[PDB]
């Protein structure tokens, strides 16, 4: 994510796009680019568009490590 | 811990500035200075972020009053609507000087003037540390 | 500490009073690891979904920046957008953030401008911290009243929390919503009321017709 | 082919990816991907396992969001054996209780016995006292010192008998109180001509061979009754001795069969050891075409499992904090998945413990396959399994953007 | 409600205050020795003094847990 | 770490020496810490090993291929029918081809939001009034033609400077 | 605890040292830490607890076998000490 205006030079934080049109959110930990196979240089993107896509849980591996019996349908 | 919880009727009495006990000073002011090789003619890097540039378009904030609760302000040719409100501190001061080197960053930062050909306000009456 | 927490029954009242009777806009900052007293507090907990701002683990209290239901608490980050995980308090209070690096201002006893102030010995030392990013969103702020007039306290605070850009988990206890953005927020047409979840997630699937 | 394995799409309609194992259904002209196997059968109508197709292939049809039911089971093995077993068993620690279920036939080998004859065990449940032997579970007291004497137990082995879990408690019947048996009308006068006594008092008569007979007045006739039994009437104030009759009279008198004696024992208790039998367990067993199910009780120093496979006993989360739900599950040799239970319920039960409802009608039992016919499985028992959603074709034909997060999760710890 | 214990429950204990970091002298001139070496011979002049009163008290163990460094 | 059944298409993970079903590929991954892709065993092998309960994050996602292209292009489009609008979001390259045109010059379009009527060009949108006269008929447009201007969605409208 | 106790040639015993719990002062009540110089929660550990462990373990045997000296109960509870 950056900046909407002709000159922004920011970058904030990272996400992932779905083919399905979702977007995830990735912790930047070392150990999470990793994991996924995410060592590379993002592209960048503008938050006044990026926004309109529907959010997903965030991925990181503190998350991922839980158990569930059965999982609530709603 | 669970979130506050507040009650109306504790409200304090107004009345003007002044300390709960006397106090006096302990300490020498802190001096200040420029580092090796910074150049001001370079805009700070922390304005490429807020596109200052674009957002003046609608004004630069006229009319608007703002309160800066801290170690005081100390005046400069550049700040040309300073006003005093008082001190807490010391009994006898108008909360109009910065011993600590803090309060006229706070505020010059916020409130500063460009540069101009002319200063409004030639006029230095401060008195010394 | 979170142990032995004054009361603050006086200092509580003080702040609502400022925030609605008279409609005042009150920014305050987060607070510098670097101070005397002041421990970094624990973030999210992904196995306790209970609170996503985890109020039960804060260790540290910072104060009037508690009052989080009348104060805009500010966080900071580096010039290039990454938090400054090293410095700000991060607790469940934070809700913006903005920059705090580089600092330049007017210098008192003097008539130009300065970079460092003297250390407690020969050393030069250059400020830094959430004590600046406060100012910087105080600026923000005002030009923000200044063009919507009408607008009171609690509605400005949306204007500028729902037009930052967010952190991955969507609200983090180191930024809060994210990193304030003024032109956003002087035109965009942000929604008067305040957030709402959705009722529900699910739809129907349109199956087609089966063949004959 | 053989060199470098690929596929290509076909008019099969549930297909995954060659390269990741991602699996999309298609309907119409446009591929969804599908959280399950059970979902993805649910939606096209029919049973059959995803077809591999090279990645290249499927990047190129149009998509669609997320489609099925979420958490559903994701593999089928239709399995119904001829004979039908179950067991709720539990632990005593060395305070507090733990409930594991079983399916499939218990290892009986070792010290492990069956708590049959004069065999019984004392346990403690809601502040009394209970007595377990023959299937079935009675009350007594620390008190009653005339029926505890013959019967051979202790005010102190009564009230020091350790904690019994609810699930045990619930699944065991009860039967009539271990109590002194009370007598209608007792000391009135009999109806019948020769009476050796009013009502209430005992009767005895000699023999040529063998122990005496004792029997006791009735209203309408005397009963005749067991010495054990004889022995707690004799304990309790009284009459110094019964009544001794010829065994002619008493012959010709008319018998009657009016009380029921099913709770006293014919010796007195043999006492298991609870430190040495820390467990004890419910079976029930049936066979197929039998008009009703043997239950019967085990005890041993630990659950009727084999040795080798006492490592692979499956760990519940248990969410649920009240004595509804097992803490364990494990699956034994001829173990049966598709079940009924007694108008009639289906469930499907999932490696992993949990259980699952099935639509009655031939959609289900077409697109899910599951034809043929289930087993049957007591109530009492499987309900102490963890459920979730029913697989009818009316749930899974839904879309999502965004699934719901769960409130209630536990930790895995490596 | 509470797991904790001492060793010897059923032992009598003799409390005697020796040492302590929260008081001072109140005149701290200390003359020819060092203000920092004469604190140490206070230490073992006093220190002499609690044990031969705590043996006449008739205790058959005696506790040191205050020891000093040199 | 990380095997499939041959037959049913199951994924599961391993942790210890127990054997756990996954929701799915992304979570598979963060469990076991590799990037790894799913090893296709046989299905009576499966059948040996001690389960556990589910693990891993509902609905994530189920397939890595990272991309950068050689530039980002990225659209949000505004269509009207006939009232009523849709918003389109388009990543990647736009198609020019046939009669589209890219607005420059002298072209403008106007559209309404919030009752007010903004004129679109050079890149920006700024506002005009139906009331004006003197301005109108200079510019060429004409009260009629600014009141009957079709509806903005709010997508666009905050995307304009 | 290699880092914390002074190896001296005097040391003869020793005793476990942390996981420290006992009565409160000005209170009615257990504790685990103190307050340090600074607002930090410090916890105590250290060899002057380790000579409390022994002072208990003294106690009990001298009540046991009244008739020996304090020089025979100091070679009763060396002799049975685990080796380095």
């Amino acid at each position: 994510v950056t900046g909407n205006n002709p000159g922004a030079q920011t970058s904030e934080s990272l996400w992932w796009v779905t083919d399905a049109g979702a977007r995830f959110g990735v912790e930047d930990s070392k150990e999470a680019r990793d994991a996924l196979g995410l060592t590379l240089t993002p592209s960048l993107a503008p938050w006044v568009a990026l926004r309109l896509l529907p959010q997903g849980p965030t991925l990181s591996r503190a998350d991922a490590l839980v158990e569930h019996d059965t999982l609530p349908m709603d | 811990i669970s979130p506050p919880t507040i009650d109306p009727g504790a409200l304090p009495p107004d009345g003007p500035p002044g300390p709960l006990a006397p106090m006096k000073q302990n300490a020498y002011c802190t001096e200040v200075g420029v580092l090796p090789g910074t150049d001001f003619q370079l805009q700070p890097k922390y304005m490429e972020m807020l596109n200052l540039n674009e957002a003046w378009q609608f004004g630069r904030g006229d009319g608007v009053k703002v309160a800066v609760i801290d170690t005081g302000v100390t005046p400069h040719p550049r700040l040309p609507r300073l006003i005093p409100g008082g001190d807490y501190v010391m009994a006898g001061g108008d909360g109009l000087s910065d011993c600590d080197a803090h309060g006229t960053l706070v505020a010059s930062m916020i409130a500063a003037v460009p540069a101009n050909g002319a200063v409004p306000l030639p006029s230095v009456p401060r008195r010394p540390v | 500490s979170a142990r032995n927490v004054i009361d603050q029954r006086a200092l509580g009242a003080a702040v609502h009073y400022a925030a609605v009777d008279k409609d005042a806009v009150i920014v305050a900052a987060a607070g510098d690891g670097s101070k005397k007293d002041c421990k970094q507090n624990p973030i999210f907990d992904p196995l306790q979904p209970d609170d996503p701002r985890a109020w039960n683990a804060v260790t540290t209290v910072v104060t009037p920046s508690w009052f989080h239901d009348y104060v805009l608490t500010v966080g900071a980050v580096d010039a290039n957008g990454q938090p400054l995980s090293k410095m700000s308090i991060a607790g469940p209070w934070v809700s913006i953030s903005a920059p705090g690096t580089d600092v330049v201002g007017l210098s008192p006893r003097d008539d130009g401008l300065i970079n460092a102030i003297d250390g407690p010995d020969n050393s030069l030392l250059v400020p830094a911290g959430t004590s600046f990013s406060a100012a910087i969103v105080s600026g923000v702020a005002a030009l923000v009243r200044a063009k919507f007039p009408e607008l009171s306290a609690y509605q400005i605070i949306n204007r500028l929390i729902h037009t930052a850009r967010p952190p991955a988990r969507g609200v983090d206890n180191q930024v809060g919503y994210g990193v304030v953005d003024p032109v956003a927020a002087l035109t965009w047409d942000v929604p008067k009321g305040p957030a709402e979840p959705p009722k529900q997630l699910s739809a129907p699937l349109v199956v087609p017709q089966p063949p004959a | 082919s053989f060199i470098s394995p690929s596929g290509q799409l076909n008019e099969s309609p549930i297909i995954a990816d060659r390269d990741s194992g991602a699996l999309y259904v298609r309907v119409g002209d446009r591929l969804y991907p599908a959280l399950n196997l059970a979902s993805a059968r649910l939606i096209t109508g029919r049973p059959d396992n995803p077809h591999l197709v090279r990645s290249s292939q499927i990047a190129t049809m149009p998509r669609g969001p997320l489609v099925g039911i979420p958490g559903a089971p994701s593999s089928f093995s239709p399995k119904s054996p001829p004979a039908s077993s179950w067991l709720v068993c539990d632990t005593v620690a060395t305070q507090g209780v733990t409930v594991t279920v079983i399916d499939g036939t218990p290892d009986l080998t070792g010290h492990r016995q069956i708590l049959s004859g004069s065999d019984a065990v004392v346990l403690r449940y809601g502040g009394d006292a209970w007595v377990i032997r023959e299937g079935r579970r009675s009350r007594i007291e620390p008190t009653n010192r005339a029926v505890l004497l013959p019967l051979g137990l202790t005010p102190e082995q009564v009230s020091q008998a350790r904690p019994m879990s609810r699930a045990l408690f619930d699944a065991l019947p009860v039967g009539p109180e271990l109590l002194v048996p009370e007598v209608p009308n007792a000391g009135g006068p009999a109806t019948f001509p020769g009476a050796p006594g009013p009502i209430g008092t005992v009767i005895v008569t000699p023999q040529i061979s063998g122990p005496q007979q004792y029997s006791l007045v009735l209203g309408d006739g005397v009963q005749t009754l067991p010495p054990l039994v004889a022995q707690i009437l004799q304990n309790a104030a009284g009459n110094t001795k019964p009544l001794t009759v010829e065994p002619s009279t008493l012959a010709k008198m008319p018998v009657v069969n009016r009380l029921d004696l099913s709770a006293y024992p014919d010796n007195p208790l043999e006492v298991v050891d609870i430190r040495e039998h820390p467990s004890t367990c419910w079976w029930w067993e049936r066979t197929a075409g039998e008009n009703r199910a043997r239950v019967r009780v085990v005890s041993g120093p630990t659950i009727p499992v084999a040795a080798t496979e006492m490592n692979k006993v499956v760990s519940l989360v248990k969410a649920d904090t009240s004595g509804r739900q097992a803490d364990q599950v494990y699956f034994g040799p001829d173990h049966a998945n598709f079940v009924a239970v007694t108008s009639e319920s289906l469930w499907w039960v999932t490696d992993a413990g949990a259980r699952f409802g099935v639509e009655d009608s031939k959609e289900a039992r077409d697109a899910l396959g599951l034809t043929l016919t289930p087993s049957l499985a007591p109530w009492v028992a499987l309900r102490l399994l963890p459920q979730g959603p029913t697989l009818s074709r009316a749930d899974a034909l839904v879309e999502h953007d965004t699934l719901p997060m769960d409130m209630t999760p536990a930790e895995l710890v490596v | 409600p509470d797991a904790f214990s001492g060793i010897a429950p059923g032992v009598e204990i003799i409390s005697i205050r020796q040492s302590s970091q929260a008081f001072g002298l109140k005149d701290p001139y200390t003359g020819d020795e060092d203000p920092q070496t004469a604190q140490k011979i206070d230490n073992v002049e006093t220190m002499a003094r609690a044990i031969v009163h705590a043996a006449n008290m008739g205790a058959s163990v005696i506790n040191i847990s205050d020891v000093m460094c040199m």
